[PDB]
């Protein structure tokens, strides 16, 4: 139940880890794959994930079962810490600010480009981070 | 429900297994045939480069070449050091390239400050220089005819010849894949075309041979509980069905369709004159296993209900179907003997309706086109091509005597030897009158092809492909003093399953070409409102576009979205649109010279006119038979150029991608290894290696630059020590990226 962008994200990075094409990834690409979705899990995780995934003895994921796992793995996230890293790219001196002006640029000219309105409903970062949340 | 596919693609050592001998008979005369090797020909050419460059280097004539061809010297040798392993072949090269970068940054520093900027962006900087019209402009070539004073060999001249338009076709296998890969980025303006003395030269399916030919054989293995594998025994038709009269709706072909009470309908298939009972068994089989199957594949098609297989007399079918104003024609299409076999199924109406059906309105024929592309590609990736949907040929003249047999090849510059263009379509209207396409999915399934019989001398591809099986023949490639005809053709034996896996999905778009340009003909052919025409063919140019796109999608997982703006990179929908409906309607055939060629320059905008002599057939245009419309004139091509361009552009996007694929997870595991310690080096060569996994990242694919960002953290906590100014500014930008899709995500 996540956005649309992180969905297609998550459908080619299944797609490009099916190797052989037949709508499946062997459970032990699982730790590459989820490192490649910026949520690599913990080495405790992982073994929990191998183990659930031995339950039934089949080790080939199909993608509505990927989708759970990694909807669940994302969820299992602190949103408001994964927000304050980002920001953290941002501020490079470590004072703990960065730019306002440079914030505008970076959303609305890379990634998934928000628009200026969106932006303007949106500087110190571990209390902008702290309030967004 | 587990949604996944009964098939498994992976590579093998070859094709060339049970095929036809590669001899070519004439006169009498028995000719072997011989293949020219493509990568023992093409690194033979590069080592002449290089020794050509050392030759420029000694002769001190630097002075006298551009310096946008010495930028492309050095840019080249800086990219072909970098992806070659062997470090003193390594060092060999970046000596050769020292003396040119040392007279840049001398007398050329403004190019030299360029250069460095593209060195800091990429480790195959070349393929990012080459992103425009200078990849026309084939310098690698230039260098060795100035400067290698002797003749080529007979295997060299042949490559050269084939592959003249473009230095990158002498690239080694990543970077001309990563070239052709970022050559559909968005800050790209390459195009497969450039002007030759007033001619222009198209080469789009040169860059799909030049693919083609450095790939691994592949290899589909299908599941014991395919329905081509699993045994399935006889079927068990307790179930008959009472035919009446006054319930016959109509007749189609050899089908005779009864009403319901449920309003859907029920469909009786009487076997054709030479009909075996298996076609009649394998269609009620297939059915049955598509709607077992249809939550697993996701199956978005209406499919049929098989309701039973069993034998009528003929005297019975005749006394019901005598009413119909159909019946003699009936008569003609069933089996002559008095016992017929039958395939019984319900389906709803929408399964009679062809998809070119000119009542539906726009919206409902975008929406079934949607369904019909979906099913196909999907069904193809579950190991099952249906290459019967529609009957297009290129020719009737010499059909039986033809190796093509008639039929069309979408692909057919890949096929043969020495086709430059896809060539005029026979009554195209005609090829899609009862396309296999519905209003409702798919239909007539049993006409069906395991997608093994592609890669092997089945019945199917002998009759159908037998150039490309057995070899290439030409007078130009007779070498006497070996009376053999070599070409690089006769290679294609080893990987000619490669070649005919896309040429099944040029087909089906291009069936789907046709079924639109049918519907748009016969939906505008009496409008009186002309901009509605235009924005009827305006729209049916966009749902093209978007088939295209979502074919790409369902073969690679490329997002939809991106794979549109790949596409129209290479691809002008502006150009495709105007000359769809410009051949693809009769009004042309009322124009005289000056009309016609103003309207041609409206269509192809610089390139040349379409040129035939052909006397135009009132009310049709370009017609053999005076009735029905070709596309093209008498042995010419196609006029739909943009098409063409289309159909490979989606091809070489599909074959590109997985062989980029394939190079970056090979990059990955070395990158991976060299991190963990199973292969133990120094700082910069896995810096290095980082890097270079990053240029074989697909175009527009952020979650891959990720990891290969995750790598390159990892790295530097491995050599906390190294020094990694030359590798900061190119990792940051994906970090700061990066940074921003979390942002950005998080407000969604
Ligand atoms: N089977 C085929 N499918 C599509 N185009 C073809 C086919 N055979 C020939 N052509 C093209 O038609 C033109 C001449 O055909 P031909 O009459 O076979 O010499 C050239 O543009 C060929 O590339
Ligand atoms: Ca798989
Ligand atoms: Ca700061
Ligand atoms: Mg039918
Ligand atoms: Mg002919
Ligand atoms: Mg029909
Ligand atoms: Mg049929
Ligand atoms: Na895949
Ligand atoms: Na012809």
């Amino acid at each position: 139940n996540l956005t649309e962008e992180q969905i297609a994200e998550f459908k080619e990075a299944f797609a490009l880890f099916d190797k052989d094409n037949n709508g499946s990834i062997s459970s032990s690409e699982l730790a590459t794959v989820m490192r490649s979705l910026g949520l690599s899990p913990s080495e405790a995780e992982v073994n929990d994930l191998m183990n659930e995934i031995d339950v039934d003895g089949n080790h080939q994921i199909e993608f509505s079962e990927f989708l759970a796992l990694m909807s669940r793995q994302l969820k299992s996230n602190d949103s408001e810490q994964e927000l304050l890293e980002a920001f953290k790219v941002f501020d490079k001196n470590g004072d703990g600010l960065i730019s306002a002006a440079e914030l505008k640029h970076v959303l609305t000219s890379i990634g998934e480009k928000l628009t200026d309105a969106e932006v303007d409903d949106m500087i110190n970062i571990q209390q902008f981070a702290a309030l967004l949340s | 429900v587990k949604q996944y596919y009964f098939a498994r693609r992976g590579e093998t050592s070859t094709h060339d297994t049970s095929l036809p001998p590669p001899v070519k008979v004439l006169s009498g005369r028995s000719i072997p045939l011989k293949e020219i090797p493509f990568e023992a020909t093409r690194n033979e050419l590069v080592q002449i480069y290089l020794t050509s460059i050392d030759k420029l280097i000694k002769s001190n004539k630097l002075n006298s070449i551009p310096s946008q061809q010495i930028a492309s010297h050095y840019l080249f040798l800086r990219s072909l050091a970098n992806s070659e392993t062997d470090g003193i072949k390594k060092n060999q090269i970046l000596s050769l390239a020292k003396p040119l970068g040392t007279y840049l940054a001398s007398k050329e520093p403004h190019v030299w400050k360029m250069i460095n900027e593209l060195i800091e962006k990429s480790e195959y900087p070349i393929i990012h220089y080459l992103k425009n019209n200078r990849a026309h402009s084939n310098f690698m070539l230039a260098l060795i005819h100035e400067y290698h004073k002797e003749p080529l060999t007979k295997n060299q001249s042949a490559f050269v010849q084939k592959f003249r338009d473009s230095s990158v076709f002498l690239f080694p296998n990543p970077i001309y894949t990563a070239w052709l890969a970022h050559s559909y980025d968005e800050d790209s303006s390459f195009n497969p075309m450039f002007r030759e003395r007033l001619s222009t030269n198209f080469y789009h399916s040169t860059l799909t041979d030049n693919l083609l030919l450095r790939t691994e054989p592949k290899e589909v293995t299908l599941s014991s509980e395919h329905h081509y594998k699993k045994e399935k025994g006889p079927i068990d038709s307790s179930f008959r069905y009472q035919m009446s009269s006054d319930r016959l709706l109509r007749i189609q072909g050899r089908t005779l369709l009864f009403s319901t009470p449920q309003n859907d309908v029920v469909a009786v298939k009487v076997q054709k004159k030479g009909e075996p009972k298996s076609t009649l068994e394998e269609e009620f089989e297939m059915a049955d296993y598509l709607l077992k199957h249809q939550r697993r594949l996701d199956v978005h098609s209406k499919l049929p209900q098989p309701l039973g297989q069993y034998s009528v007399k003929k005297s019975e079918i005749l006394e019901i179907s005598r009413g119909s104003l159909d019946f003699e024609r009936f008569k003609t299409l069933i089996d002559d003997s008095k016992d017929l076999e039958v395939y019984v199924y319900k389906a709803p109406q929408s399964y009679f309706t062809y998809l070119h059906d000119k009542n539906q309105d726009l919206e409902d024929l975008t929406a079934s086109v949607k369904t019909n592309v979906h099913d196909l590609f999907v069904l193809l990736r579950e190991g099952i091509v249906f290459p019967q949907l529609a009957d297009i040929f290129h020719t009737h003249f010499g059909e039986d005597e033809r190796e093509d047999k008639g039929r069309y090849q979408a692909l057919v510059q890949l096929l043969n030897v020495l086709q430059f263009q896809l060539g005029r379509i026979d009554k195209w209207q005609k090829a899609v009158e009862y396309v296999n396409l519905r209003s409702s999915g798919l239909a007539d399934l049993g006409d069906s092809l395991p997608i093994t019989s592609l890669f092997t001398s089945s019945d199917f591809t002998k009759h159908y492909f037998s150039e490309l099986l057995t070899g290439g023949y030409h007078p130009t490639f007779f070498d006497k003093s070996s009376g053999t005809a070599n070409s690089l053709f006769t290679g294609k034996r080893r990987l000619f399953g490669n070649y005919l896996y896309l040429n099944t999905i040029a087909e089906y778009l291009l069936v789907i070409q046709l079924t639109l340009g049918s519907y748009g003909d016969k939906v505008t052919r009496d409008m009186m409102d002309k901009p509605k025409k235009e924005a009827v063919w305006r729209e049916l140019a966009n749902v093209m576009f978007t088939s295209c796109a979502e074919a790409i999608h369902i073969m690679t997982g490329i997002p939809q979205s991106r794979a549109l703006t790949l596409l129209k990179q290479r691809a002008n929908i502006e150009k495709h649109f105007r000359q769809t409906q410009f051949w693809m309607t009769p009004d042309y055939s009322k124009l005289d010279e000056d009309t016609l060629q103003m309207e041609q320059y409206s269509i192809y905008s610089g390139e040349p006119e379409y040129e035939f002599t052909d006397k135009l057939v009132s009310g049709v245009g370009l017609s053999v038979d005076g009735v029905h419309q070709d596309l093209g004139g008498y042995n010419r091509e196609s006029p739909l150029r943009e098409l063409e361009k289309l159909l490979y552009a989606t091809v070489t996007l599909i074959e590109g991608t997985m062989q980029l694929d394939k190079e970056f997870f090979k990059q990955l595991e070395q990158v991976e290894k060299i991190l963990s310690g199973e292969i133990k080096t120094d700082a910069n060569s896995c810096f290095e290696a980082v890097a270079q996994l990053l240029d074989l990242a697909r175009p527009g694919c952020h979650f891959q630059k990720r990891l290969v960002l995750s790598y390159y953290e990892e790295a530097k906590l491995k050599y906390p020590s190294a020094p990694t100014d030359a590798y900061d500014s190119r990792f940051q930008v994906v970090a700061r990226t990066n940074a921003a899709i979390t942002i950005q995500r998080f407000w969604r």
